[PDB]
């Protein structure tokens, strides 16, 4: 794992010692190179995970997440360098440094062998994200958003810290392999109930679970474009990865401790999808869509079947790509017209045709058109839920309809009709923006050909 | 034939010959508790270092 990690660290002084006009070029080139090297973790043994050393290991659950992180960094650099043009050299280097530190923390968190190291890195991701949001955020509301993002997260994660140190005192280890091989059932007692809650609530608030989701519209809407990209594509998946890891010590209690979280996630799926139908802000709509998708992932993890875990992995990856693409698409128009309101600019297909094609493809993967991997994940989760109880189809069926509705609503409102007469500063699409969209989209389509790579450990 | 002792003589510490046996336990002491065993052996480095959560040294 050292081969991936050291170069990422190297990226730091490479950008601090670069000429003022070459920072973006250098960072993008070597980020792409790092992504290529990482691509080699997808070779998986089968029966067990690849254990590089005592400290790091890679899984089939882990490999897809790492490749997505490393691939997301150059895209964030492409998306950032436009609105950061007026910035001083030192502040541009500081912004790139924040992004690099975030990538470094993320890679380590996914591959840490034991929970305490996972916890420390999973929490260290908070600092660069908060700095990005509050320092480079466009609006006044960013300060409030930063506080919401911090406090919601820490209120969940500190009980997890207490629970983890208690578990290592009683078991003797927090190493994930030892944790798995020496697993013993959790009795049904008040102590075990609160241990379960303390082990679960941090990852629940990271997802986010419905009702503990209020930080996400704030933080995802008030952040700069790269902040939003990394918040939706990767940082939401920390909760899913951590839950998939931690639920091995929680059996057989999960059988009934999962009921309220399943109820919240299914009904709130319906709720956030309906909310997307009456939204005046375009980033707000994409944020709530992310919430709806992660509710599906929460259900999949709580019901604890091989098909549900496979579907959850596929949906996490597909959501990460699609949501980042949608945020970038919204940001291009925002850059044009300097407002987030969805009905301000209309009929953009008449003015920007290729960007309208990108819009259509992103909207089609958001509603999970077959045979995209979005539908693969959603279908696997829906089947597992059907096995869990046949009545889930009603909720699942309803959600599919509302998602199609708001996806095509967004597409029709922004691209179709007639253009607003007054706005006359809509310039042709830049090569940078088109290439950013293609680099989001091509990987998703390519993934359909080889579905097993994003499927996970259960496969 | 009595000679008055000179200055400084009655305050001498002198020796006494006696048949009285020297008392063995004039304090009536109990038996002292046993000490703790002791430190012994060669010092080997701690197995697997410190063993703090994730540290390998
Ligand atoms: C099924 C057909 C098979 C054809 C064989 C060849 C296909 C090669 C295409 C490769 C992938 C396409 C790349 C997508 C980005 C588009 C790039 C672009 O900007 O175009 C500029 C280019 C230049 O045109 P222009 O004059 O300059 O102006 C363009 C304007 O912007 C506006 O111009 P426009 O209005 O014409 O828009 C461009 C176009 C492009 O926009 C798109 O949306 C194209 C992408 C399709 C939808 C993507 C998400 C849906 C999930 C499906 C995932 C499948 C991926 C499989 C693996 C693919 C590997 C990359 O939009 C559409 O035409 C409407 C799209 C509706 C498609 C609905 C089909 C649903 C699924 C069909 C079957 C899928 C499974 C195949 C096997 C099934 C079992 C046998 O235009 C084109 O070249 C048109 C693209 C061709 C249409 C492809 C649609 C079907 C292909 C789907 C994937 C291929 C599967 C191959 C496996 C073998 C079968
Ligand atoms: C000039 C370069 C040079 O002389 O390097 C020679 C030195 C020779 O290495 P070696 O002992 O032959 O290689 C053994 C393996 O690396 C195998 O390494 P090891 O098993 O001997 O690891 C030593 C151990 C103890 O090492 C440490 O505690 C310090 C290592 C840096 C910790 C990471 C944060 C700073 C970056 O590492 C850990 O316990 C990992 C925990 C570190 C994370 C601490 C918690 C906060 C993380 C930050 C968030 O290599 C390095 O110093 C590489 C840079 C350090
Ligand atoms: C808005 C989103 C927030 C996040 C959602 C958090 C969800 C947390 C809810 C926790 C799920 C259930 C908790 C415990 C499981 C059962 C609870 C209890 O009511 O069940 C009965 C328990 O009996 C009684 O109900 C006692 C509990 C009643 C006192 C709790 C107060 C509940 C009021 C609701 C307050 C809201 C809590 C959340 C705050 C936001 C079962 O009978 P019994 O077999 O005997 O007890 C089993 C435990 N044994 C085996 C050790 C004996
Ligand atoms: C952003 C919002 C997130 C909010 C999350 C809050 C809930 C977190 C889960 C519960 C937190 C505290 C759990 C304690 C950590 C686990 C430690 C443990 O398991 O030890 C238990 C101890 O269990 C406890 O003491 C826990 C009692 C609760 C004390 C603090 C109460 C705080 C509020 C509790 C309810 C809220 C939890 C769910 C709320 C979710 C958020 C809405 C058993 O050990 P022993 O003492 O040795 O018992 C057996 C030997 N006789």
């Amino acid at each position: 794992m050292l081969k991936i990690i050291i170069p990422t660290t190297m990226l730091l002084p490479m950008t601090w010692m670069s000429k003022h006009n070459m920072i973006w070029i250098n960072a993008t080139v070597h980020s792409l190179l790092i992504s290529l090297i990482s691509l080699s973790l997808l070779n998986q043994l089968g029966e067990n995970s690849l254990n590089f050393s005592l400290t790091f290991f890679s899984d089939s659950l882990s490999a897809p997440l790492l490749v997505l992180t490393t691939w997301l960094l150059p895209l964030m650099l492409m998306a950032s360098q436009s609105h950061l043009s007026k910035e001083t050299t030192t502040r541009k280097k500081l912004y790139i440094t924040m992004l690099i530190l975030l990538q470094l923390f993320l890679i380590m968190t996914f591959t840490a062998t034991e929970l305490i190291l996972f916890y420390i890195l999973f929490e260290a991701t908070l600092v660069p994200t908060l700095i990005i949001i509050t320092r480079w955020g466009n609006q006044t509301e960013r300060l409030n958003a930063g506080l919401y993002f911090l406090f919601y997260t820490l209120a969940g994660s500190l009980p997890l810290l207490v629970a983890l140190v208690y578990i290592q005192n009683t078991t003797g280890s927090l190493n994930f392999l030892i944790i798995h091989y020496w697993s013993h059932p959790l009795s049904n007692s008040w102590s075990n109930i609160f241990m379960w809650l303390a082990c679960i609530m941090a990852f629940m608030v990271k997802m986010p679970l419905y009702g503990l989701h209020l930080w996400l519209p704030k933080a995802h809407v008030e952040a700069p474009i790269a902040g939003s990209m990394v918040l939706a594509a990767v940082l939401l998946k920390l909760g899913g990865y951590g839950m998939m890891r931690i639920t091995t010590i929680l059996n057989p209690l999960t059988n009934y401790m999962a009921y309220p979280f399943l109820m919240l996630s299914m009904w709130g799926m319906i709720m956030t999808s309906s909310i997307c139908l009456r939204q005046t802000d375009l980033k707000s709509l994409i944020a709530y869509s992310s919430v709806s998708h992660m509710a599906l992932v929460i259900v999949a993890i709580m019901i604890q079947t091989p098909w549900s875990f496979m579907g959850a992995t596929a949906l996490m990856i597909a959501h990460g790509l699609t949501s980042s693409m949608l945020f970038c698409l919204a940001n291009t128009n925002y850059e044009r017209v300097h407002s987030r309101t969805m009905i301000l600019a209309r009929g953009l297909q008449t003015l920007l045709p290729l960007m309208a094609t990108w819009w259509l493809v992103a909207s089609l993967t958001n509603l999970a058109l077959p045979p995209s991997i979005n539908l693969i994940g959603e279908l696997f989760i829906i089947t597992a839920s059907f096995s869990w109880s046949n009545i889930t189809i009603i909720l699942m069926g309803m959600n599919m309809m509302i998602t199609a509705l708001y996806s095509l609503y967004m597409l029709i409102t922004t691209q179709r009709g007639k253009y607003t007469h007054h706005i006359n500063n809509i310039k042709p699409s830049f090569t940078r923006e088109n290439a950013l969209m293609a680099l989001h989209i091509l990987p998703l389509l390519l993934l359909t050909l080889n579905p097993k790579m994003i499927l996970g450990p259960l496969y | 034939g009595w000679v008055r002792p000179d200055l400084g003589e009655l305050s001498k510490v002198t020796k006494v010959k006696t048949d009285r046996p020297l008392p063995e336990n004039p304090y009536h002491s109990r038996a002292r508790p046993e000490p703790n065993p002791e430190a012994e052996g060669d010092l080997k480095p701690a197995k697997h270092g410190s063993r703090l959560f994730f540290w390998t040294m």
